[PDB]
RNA sequence: AUGCCUGAAUAGGGUGAAGCCAGAGGAAACUCUGGUGGAGGCUCGCGAAUUUGGGUAUAGUAGCAAAUAUUCAAAUGAGAACUUUGAAGACUGAAGUGGGGAAAGGUUCCACGUCAACAGCAGUUGGACGUGGGUUAGUCGAUCCUAAGAGAUGGUUUCAAAGGCCUGACAGGCCACCAUCGAAAGGGAAUCCGGUUAAGAUUCCGGAACCUGGAUAUGGAUUCUUCACGGUAACGUAACUGAAUGUGGAGACGUCGGCGCGAGCCCUGGGAGGAGUUAUCUUUUCUUCUUAACAGCUUAUCACCCCGGAAUUGGUUUAUCCGGAGAUGGGGUCUUAUGGCUGGAAGAG
RNA sequence: AUUCCCACUGUCCCUAUCUACUAUCUAGCGAGGCUGUCUGAUCAGGCAUUGCGUAAGCAGUAGAGUAGCCGUUACGAUCUGCUGAGA
RNA sequence: GAACGCGCGAUACUCUUUGAACGCACAUUGCGCCCCUUGGUAUUCCAGGGGGCAAGCGU
């Protein structure tokens, strides 16, 4: 499995011809400041690997979710 | 705490090791008093050099 | 007392052997120098 | 306090099969066979480990690039730096001595 | 276990060390 | 009797050899004292002996087949001391009466029905009988390689015509040296976790990943047009052509000792759960709190490089070894073994 | 290896008792205290091939000592009384 | 002659694996090479089928 920090790379991954499904996973976890927050993992598998994008920002995750292709199947959790 | 190697050796090899040690001690004790058991260096020392041998022959 | 004696003469034999081999090493290196 | 054993056909304590104990995500202790460690490549003149060259198994070298198993200097990947420097100096001095010997010879049969 | 099956005759007469059969002499 | 090849084992307690350090006596040699160090025909539990696997050479009498401890209730059944469930008592005590393998055995594994024979009493039980079911691999082994040795060819490469390759709008040229067998413990490309059956698992299912071989396409580089740069150096890189020929590394290699580091286990504090005991005391006793292969970033003792030139000799190990053949000191390069964070991954357990 | 001295002993005078095991028949077949350890601690018990005479509990202002102040919390072995008791 | 199967051999109440036994090995259902042909995207890959492999310094 691979991790990617690039949002547009993830979007390019989800835009290819051989894309099956994308998984959106939510984790309720605390940061070093002690205040808990919501972390979102976007997972899509390419040719031979599973690429994961981890976002600790809620607004960015919402924008990325709204920017996903409308013909792409998305697994919630 | 006993080590694994100690347990394995004591379970496997202790008896024959002790028996061979006993046999070696018995043989050494038996041949301690016998006459005719010498090391090669001791035999050479008793033999002496060549010049010592012409000295003895004279 | 006899054991301590035989020990010190053993020390004497060992020191003499070491000194002799050191002198022989120096002598044989001297030839290789020139 | 959970006891583990070999996971393969060999039941003997040979150098080929060696066991480590790891706790799996299932919460149990399990055995894992460890491969033989790799050996650093050695210089062909003095036998010291080569610097800047990756340490891999013999067949793992065919799957990496040339920059991971070579040095940009001459003899890089075969001999270390001091050996190459000694080779250069020795070759130059040998050639110079050859020139000097040839000049001396040309002088000595120039008499007749 | 000094003997094993012989291919030519099917008996337990093939000496493993000698690689010869004591019943039909193979080969 | 003596061997050879490839593996396993060569442990523990005690004592305390050289060498070294600090002291005292002596002009040296040396000798004592304390420490350190961790060696042996040292000890402890012509002759004999000298661990081990695979391969390979030269009268219903004697008696009960001997391995201790059984008891209560219920179920099944024609029939229960022997079958099953629960309760009690006891045992093995990790060097097991516990879980696996090589060899060997060959269905003895699991289910259903049965007691004619067998399991030296009995039996409704079974390693018995009858009928069925069951063994899933690119990654684990064999298959490949050679070891001692064996063994074709004409005794193991020998007075053998013993074979492949290359060049060129059939001739020429290059090279030497012998088949094959022999290891499921030696060398060797690559898979992990979770779940799943009456009986199958690194083989099946789910997820995740690597190895080898092959044909090909795209991007990038190959910077004036033609095989790239940087640093004094160690060396660094997203690449960055390379025939014959000649070499080097890994494979690839005795044994022992202490020291340093990582991991698994053991020990332990707080807290979040569950269980036991409580006439009295006991913030108490037990148990859960786990993170695989693989992948990205980062992380080194040693070694090496540059500056510099050291006696008032310094540095330094548990172990007195190192320095003008360049120390102390200052600044750098490298191997990624192994830790850390993250993805796998909490969705699992 | 042998001989003398002292001490001990069922070797003996001189045997006796207990435990385990064995032997026999039947159904079938058939030639109070102590050491170590464990029940969380007391109490009460298990094991270690008998392992080798004052109860439990409570009280005292007496009590080695642990723990509060410069007349005084608390814990407390041991001792005393209920107790020739308890079994 | 042997092994495995339904007197017989996958055409089994034509002729499997062998055996003097023949491509090489062999205590293995192990390892090759050559010619034709067929299929799966196919000039390269993979697989199936058929048939095979015990010159001279002489005149
Ligand atoms: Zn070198």
């Amino acid at each position: 499995a691979r991790e990617i920090t690039d949002i547009k790379q993830f979007l390019e991954l989800t835009r290819r011809a051989d894309v099956k499904t994308a998984t959106v996973k939510i984790n309720k976890k605390l940061n070093k400041a002690g205040k808990p927050f919501r972390q979102t993992k976007f997972k899509v598998r390419g040719s031979s690997s599973l690429y994961t994008l981890v976002i600790n920002d809620a607004g960015k995750a919402k924008k990325l979710i709204q920017s996903l292709p409308p013909t792409l199947k998305v697994n919630r959790l | 705490k006993v080590s694994k190697s100690t347990k394995k050796f004591q379970s496997k090899h202790l008896k024959h090791t002790l028996d061979q040690r006993r046999k070696e001690k018995i043989q050494k004790k038996r041949i301690q008093g016998r006459r005719g058991n010498k090391t090669d260096q001791e035999k050479a020392d008793a033999a002496g050099t060549r010049e010592q041998q012409q000295l003895k022959k004279s | 007392e006899q054991e301590r004696l035989r020990k010190i003469e053993e020390r004497q034999k060992i020191r003499q052997e070491r000194k002799e081999v050191m002198e022989e090493q120096l002598k044989t290196f001297k030839e290789s120098l020139n | 306090a959970q006891r583990v054993t070999f996971r393969r056909r060999n039941p003997y304590n040979t150098r080929s099969n060696k066991i480590k104990v790891v706790k799996t995500p299932g919460g149990i202790l399990r055995a894992q066979h460890v491969k033989k460690l790799a050996t650093r490549p050695k210089c062909g003149d003095c036998g010291s480990a080569l610097q800047g060259i990756s340490t891999l198994r013999p067949r793992q070298y065919a799957t990496v690039s040339k920059t991971h198993k070579t040095v940009s200097r001459a003899y890089g990947g075969s001999r270390c730096a001091n050996c190459v420097k000694e080779r250069i100096i020795r070759a130059f001095l040998i050639e110079e001595q050859k020139i000097v010997k040839k000049v001396v010879k040309e002088q000595t049969e120039a008499a007749k | 276990k000094s003997h094993t099956l012989c291919n030519r005759c099917g008996r337990r007469s093939f000496h493993v060390q000698k690689k010869t059969c004591s019943s039909c002499g193979y080969p």
